[PDB]
RNA sequence: GUAAGAAGUCCUUGUUUGAACGUGGACGAAUGAAGCUUUUAGUGGGCCAUUUUUGGUAAGCAGAACUGGCGAUGCGGGAUGAACCGAACGUAGAGUUAAGGUGCCGGAAUACACGCUCAUCAGACACCACAAAAGGUGUUAG
RNA sequence: GCCCUGAAAAUGGAUGGCGCUCAAGCGUGUUACCUAUACUCUACCGUCAGGGUUAUGCCCUGACGAGUAGGCAGG
């Protein structure tokens, strides 16, 4: 009778996508990355800077 | 709005015949990604003979001013096709960046020749190393040593209507 | 009796679950292996391009006066019946010549996962037969669509994504989301020129998501 | 032109209309031009050919019998027939997929290298 | 606005009721639509459809059309049915004896029948011998 | 103009050196969502606008070909306005906007920033649309 | 590029008026804001369609609502 939005209301959230509990959980969205130091080219560089 | 530097390059598409076609590199004063593209397109179909179709961007990418707080007298080119055959401009400007250096040319075009973002064309923007090669008068007013200046007339904004002082402006 | 339904839906509950875990596992690793090649080409000194996107979202930014025949019947085979009313579409040659005919009174762009779920689960409406009946289970999505395997929303927001086999079927299910016009404001003082000088409509390839998002 | 002669049109194959100017005979049908008609009856110095010829809002059929010379094979179905046999062979392949045809689909990633193309800049 | 592609609050005709002020036809598709309804033969909506039909779409089907009818093979023992009136014919001189359901039936056609042997039965006695319609055969009358 | 398939493809031998019919076996680009009669009102050389094109001269303009709108149509804006901009209407409420606007009349910044301009009746949408081709020891930037 | 002139009469008169001069004018850019019978959400009325049910009625669901000549229906 009456529509109730996910987003908010995190019961008719979870009725649908039961993944959110854990996404939640484990915060899914604050999530840090490996880390790499991938340097990038001389050639690169010159290119984007002049010439 | 408030512009920013891209470096684009274009590839124009391969064929069997040409792989590995030229590369071809620009710098572009734009707000945005989207009018940056357009500009190189617009810019490459008069210089070769490609097409948003017939060809692909490469590598769009920003580029920020090295030394943004460093103060630099910047003189740049421009032209626009008006009314005759196309003629060429130089001014100078004193500022830190590229970016401000082409904001405030372009409100100046339009402010003292009515000429339009769409009318202007910049060929080059470059910084001025030495001194001595200044040779606009605006700019070589402030190179001066020791330079002062007041500001002689102050008016002070008001935050009310009504005030009973019998304002001063000083300095 | 009632404890075989219990059964039932707990079955298809697990599924759901290792389905949308998969699909989170495949968006990052996706989105990441993206980045790290990008790395790879700048650290050898290449190039990398990414792939031409193969989604668009559209929205309707006039109304229905003074429109001429052939736009208005491109717009009509869109289903972009008002103003503000939306779609996605796949894109190729075809809708590309449809997407030029109307540019003058659509915006569009490439969307993102996050808008395309927000616009799924608030505004999202489906068709039985028929009446834009509201989702609000994933039981009306297995009934009709199941028939392709979608047997959840976020099943359903990955054959879109992603775009699938039976992208045209789940698309056509969608009813065409019935948006408002933004909160902020469209921006620009006048609306009627492309995105480039400074009007709304045309290609601006990803501030819709910025734009849908104000407008849902 | 010979070879205008040793062409066989059996019943049911498709022709276009092309008369040309070099044989006063049988110059048929001022805007029957460049329109497909199949084959329905075959005699000598002679062929038949059906048209849908739309009066008012709907399409009647007139038949017509024209000489071997204005006439010529239609290469309309080629690319169909040589669909349906690959359709063939890939159903066969498939039963030991995507048949139907495609739009020309967004140009997926790639890398473009840097060996002895450096990019060039340059300026209006 | 909409800009509509349908116009809008469509009727879609069809003869929900029909015309007639009949109680006892109002009876008639009083059962038929319960029949129809919840049986899920399509016998009982043809009739039913039938019912809501004028006096110009309802012509009248002779003894002799009945009997073309069952002269058909693997179909002489079949319920025969005319949702509307059946007439004599002293053109036939043989005519069998099977059963028939109508609204009316003529006396003189209704005498052959019974004479022949058979019985002339009605659309409710019908539906409690046939419901589904199960062994019938419908018959109508020539429009023009 | 035609074509984009199950009224289509591929094996099976009786009737003019072979064609047609017939016998039986194996299997298709995108997007979006019915047909048949029957019968009768009112209107059936009226007004406006755009762009295609023929002929045009003091200037205007006259003929045809689409399209859109008014006629029948209210609403917001343009101070006011049949055909300009937006947008088409059930009765109410809350929110967001369009076009146009935010010194006072008048709801909304006498907001921010860069320049230019002083007119003895400046200007406050222009249109190498008219006055029109220039003149000026007024000013600014090239 | 802006400014002056670059001819136009006759009741008193109009950037709409007041009036405005680093503007309340010209050009351009960045934000905020006002605001329609337009868009979104909800309720109610009516129509239309689709379903269900021992009653030209009852229930569920959804989409829609401009209108002259004129047509049909219910009152």
């Amino acid at each position: 009778v009456l529509k109730k939005n996910p987003l908010k209301n995190k019961q008719v959230l979870l009725r649908l996508n039961p993944y959110a509990k854990v996404f939640a959980a484990e915060k899914l969205g604050s999530k840090k990355a490996e880390k790499t130091g991938t340097k990038p080219a001389a050639v690169f560089t010159e290119t984007l800077k002049h010439d | 709005a408030h512009f920013k530097e891209y470096q684009v390059i274009g590839r124009r598409l391969p064929t069997e015949s040409v792989p590995e076609p030229k590369l071809f590199r620009m710098r572009i004063f734009a707000s945005n990604e989207v009018i940056a593209k357009s500009r190189y397109w617009y810019f490459l179909q008069k210089l070769h003979k490609v097409k948003k179709a017939s060809g692909e961007i490469v590598s769009i990418n920003q580029i920020n001013e090295a030394h943004p707080t460093k103060v630099k007298n910047f003189g740049v080119w421009v032209r626009y096709d008006s009314r005759s055959g196309t003629h060429n401009m130089y001014k100078e400007i004193r500022d830190v960046s590229r970016v401000a250096a082409v904001e405030t040319l372009y409100q100046d075009m339009a402010a003292r020749h009515r000429a339009r973002f769409r009318s202007i064309h910049i060929l080059k923007v470059a910084e001025i190393e030495k001194t001595a090669d200044v040779k606009r008068q605006y700019v070589k007013q402030f190179l001066t040593k020791d330079l002062k200046f007041p500001l002689p007339h102050r008016v002070q904004k008001s935050t009310k209507t009504f005030s009973y002082k019998r304002p001063s402006t000083f300095y | 009796e009632r404890a075989a339904r219990k059964a039932a839906n707990k079955e298809k509950r697990a599924i759901i679950l290792e389905r949308n875990a998969a699909y989170q596992k495949e968006y990052e690793t996706a989105e990441r292996n993206i980045i790290q090649a990008k790395r790879d080409a700048k650290a050898a000194g290449s190039y990398y391009v990414e792939a031409q996107h193969k989604l668009v979202f559209v929205v309707r930014i006039k109304g229905i006066n003074k429109i001429p025949p052939k736009p208005r019947k491109v717009l009509q085979l869109l289903r972009l019946t008002r103003i503000n009313s939306g779609t996605f579409v796949k894109v190729t040659k075809a809708t590309l010549e449809l997407l030029k005919l109307i540019e003058p009174y659509v915006a569009y762009g490439y969307p993102s996962y996050s808008t395309i779920r927000q616009l799924v689960y608030k505004r999202g409406f489906g068709k039985i037969n028929k009446q834009r009946v509201p989702l609000s289970d994933n039981a009306i999505i297995e009934a009709n669509l199941g028939k392709y395997g979608i047997l959840s929303i976020d099943d359903l927001i990955h054959e879109i994504i992603t775009v699938g086999p039976h992208f045209k079927q789940a698309n056509n299910f969608l009813w065409p989301f019935k948006l408002s016009n933004p909160s902020g404001g469209w921006g620009v003082p006048r609306k009627f020129k492309h995105f480039i000088q400074g009007g709304s409509f045309g290609n601006r390839e990803e501030f819709i998501n910025k734009l849908v998002k104000s407008m849902n | 032109h010979l070879s205008t002669y040793l062409k066989v049109y059996k019943v049911g194959d498709i022709v276009d209309i092309k008369a040309n100017g070099s044989i006063q005979k049988g110059m048929p049908h001022k805007f029957y031009q460049g329109k497909t008609g199949v084959v329905y009856n075959v005699t000598k110095s002679s062929v038949g050919v059906i048209i849908n010829k739309m009066v008012g809002n709907r399409y009647l059929e007139k038949r017509l019998n024209l000489r071997v010379e204005h006439i010529k094979h239609s290469k309309c179905r080629q690319e169909f027939l040589e669909r349906v046999k690959a359709n063939a062979a890939k159903r066969a392949e498939a039963k030991a997929v995507q048949l139907k045809r495609q739009p020309a689909q967004p140009r997926e990633s790639r890398i473009v290298s840097t060996e002895g193309n450096v990019p060039q800049t340059l300026a209006p | 606005g909409i800009d509509h592609t349908s116009k809008q609050h469509k009727r879609s005709g069809h003869r929900t009721a029909p015309k007639s002020d009949n109680v006892y036809l109002k009876l008639l598709v009083k059962l038929y639509t319960f029949l129809a309804r919840r049986t899920d033969a399509p016998f009982n909506k043809v009739v039913l459809k039938a019912l809501f039909l004028s006096k110009i779409n309802r012509p009248p089907v002779s003894v002799s059309r009945i009997a073309r009818a069952l002269k058909q093979e693997g179909a002489a023992n079949k319920t025969v049915v005319v949702v509307g009136t059946v007439t004599d014919d002293a053109r036939i001189f043989e005519f069998p004896k099977t059963t028939v359901a109508a609204l009316r039936f003529t006396a003189g056609a209704r005498a052959k029948i019974v004479k022949a042997g058979g019985e002339c039965i009605t659309l409710d006695q019908l539906a409690v011998r046939a419901p589904k319609g199960q062994n019938t055969l419908i018959l109508r009358g020539p429009r023009n």
